[PDB]
């Protein structure tokens, strides 16, 4: 068993990401981390040996603590392009194959230079009752922005990569104020008519 | 130096034979088949250490493997089950121990479905930018919604004036179930394209969101009244407006 925590993590550009791992087999002696970008296969990123307590490669650093059988990957100065799933893996002289942890999903929001939280309703270019609410800078947890009744009759999707969220409906009575928890969203959220 | 996989997308009915293929040009001795499922990690199905030297991984049940050339490694499901819906990755390394870097293919997303009548192409709609956004920011965000599709095998792109664009595009990372509580739920995906207010305001400009859907093939039988959900593109287009 190789165990990672957390299952997923959301960070801001610039912040230090810390990814935790632990292992039960004290016969593990080699610990590579694999990085998997969206829609791609995993790729070897950085590895350390049991004989060593710290491995550095630019922005990426594995600290390794043999005794508590714990290690962690640090990414200083996190970049949007670091958004990926990170797998901690382990093997020893006397363990077959390579043993992967279940991975940590990392999402890095790009920095927001001038926050403009705003909600706009957009009409379908083709004649219908359909509309979309577009929430710019909605994050200036993320999904708490949404009303998830039971009432709204909508569908919802957030884009961590552009700091935006949408919600949409086929109901012509649909209004963007009822899609969102106004108590929780950014304080200066603009709702132009 | 690359690992290749074919096909990239697959939709099969339960009980069918399925063949996944992996190539590799690095003269690597060892090859691997993994599957990747939500929450679980990379799970090893079979490892191959030399031609006809295949060894079980942790989850070999329901799978068979073929290594007749050093450059290829085949994964076979003799009778596909719905719980074999997954993303399959092959890999290779120089020799078979864990100490060697594994090079992974780009993946095959396989969906095994109880009945092909569950397969639906997407509907696509483009939403015109809000005038309130244009007034406030001098920029105009179009939104594309791809809805109602199954399986979640799509690629969305934007075409402006007949050319694919990437600049100012942000697409949802993955399709989302419309009804997360249903195994056979259909999916939606959204995307935004942001341009300047003057670019949107030019009635000469046109903006097409295109979704490539990967669906049924010629081998698949179809008797339904509705159109056969084959691999196809579905688009929606809007024109700039003074």
């Amino acid at each position: 068993q190789v165990r990672q925590s957390p299952q997923s993590l959301t960070v801001w550009e610039g912040e230090t990401t810390i990814l935790n791992c632990s292992y039960e087999n004290s016969a593990f002696d080699y610990f590579p981390w694999y990085q998997q970008f969206p829609g791609e296969g995993p790729a070897l990123l950085i590895a350390i040996r049991s004989v060593s307590d710290k491995k550095e490669d630019g922005r990426f650093t594995i600290f390794f603590n043999k005794r508590e059988k714990k290690l962690s990957l640090h990414i200083t100065d996190s970049q949007p392009g670091d958004s990926a799933t990170y797998f901690c893996a382990a093997t020893g002289a006397n363990t077959g194959k390579l043993t992967f942890g279940h991975g940590t999903i990392l999402r890095v929001h790009p920095n927001i230079q001038n926050p403009d939280p705003a909600v706009y309703q957009l009409r379908d270019s083709k004649s219908s009752d359909k509309s979309v609410c577009l929430f710019t800078d909605f994050d200036s947890k993320d999904s708490d922005v949404y009303i998830t009744d039971a009432t709204v009759l909508d569908m919802r999707s957030m884009d961590f990569k552009s700091n935006s969220a949408v919600a949409w409906s086929n109901k012509s009575d649909f209004a963007c104020a009822n899609a969102f928890n106004n108590s929780i969203i950014p304080e200066d959220t603009f709702f132009p008519s | 130096m690359k690992v290749t996989q074919m096909p990239r997308y697959l939709i099969k009915r339960m009980g069918e034979n399925v063949l996944l293929e992996c190539g590799q040009d690095m003269s690597h001795e060892t090859m691997y088949w993994y599957r990747q499922d939500p929450g679980l990690g990379l799970q090893l199905i079979y490892i191959s250490y030399d031609v006809d030297s295949n060894s079980e991984g942790d989850i070999p049940k329901g799978y068979r493997v073929s290594r007749k050339k050093r450059e290829h490694f085949s994964l076979i499901l003799d009778s596909a089950k719905t719980n074999q819906t997954s993303v399959y990755f092959c890999a290779s390394s120089l020799a078979g121990t864990g100490n060697y870097e594994q090079y992974f293919g780009p993946g095959t997303r396989l969906t095994v479905t109880e009945d092909l009548k569950n397969v639906f192409p997407p509907e696509v709609a483009v939403f015109e930018p809000s005038e309130a956004e244009i007034s406030h920011t001098q920029k105009a965000t179009l939104v594309c919604l791809a809805t109602g599709f199954y399986p979640d095998h799509v690629e969305l792109s934007w075409w402006v004036n007949g050319k694919e664009v990437h600049s100012g595009v942000s697409t949802d990372p993955q399709p989302l179930k419309e009804q997360p509580a249903l195994n056979d739920s259909r999916y939606s995906l959204s995307s935004r394209l942001r341009v300047s207010a003057t670019f949107w305001q030019n009635p000469r400009n046109h903006f097409r969101c295109q979704v490539q859907f990967y669906g049924l093939s010629e081998n698949d039988e179809w008797t339904q009244d509705r159109a056969k959900p084959v691999t196809q593109i579905v688009s929606a287009e809007a024109w700039g407006r003074s």
